[PDB]
């Protein structure tokens, strides 16, 4: 339900400096960064499909396959005689 | 009882108060089950 943040009308109140980074903020930053990257490498900003994110995901999936096979053969060496 | 005259000019405006009724959105209802 409630989501708001009215304007503070008190001059003697508290002002919240030194903000952190929210999950929302970091997601928005990652999005705008992927959008700039798309607009630079390609000439798309409509972002209907992002092949760059797919490529990065592909390389990281390769890395995950790597580390998974590694730990798998490791525990295989240990458990088996 | 005075031997001197006083003249009534515009009253110095007080600090401006307003009657803006502040409305508060009710608490969120608990998860409807």
């Amino acid at each position: 339900f409630s989501s708001r943040t009215p304007v503070n009308e008190n001059p003697d109140g508290v002002q919240y400096r030194r903000g952190f980074v929210t999950r929302h903020q970091v997601s928005g930053w990652r999005f705008v960064m992927r959008r700039i990257a798309s607009g630079v490498a390609l000439h798309d900003t409509r972002m209907l499909v992002d092949p760059l994110r797919t490529q990065s995901r592909a390389v990281l999936t390769g890395a995950l396959i790597l580390v998974t096979g590694l730990v798998g053969c490791f525990i295989f060496s240990l458990f088996r005689p | 009882m005075s031997r001197l005259i006083f003249e009534h000019q515009r009253r110095l405006t007080p600090p401006t108060t307003r009657k803006g009724t502040i409305t508060i959105e009710p608490p969120p209802q608990l998860p409807r089950v």
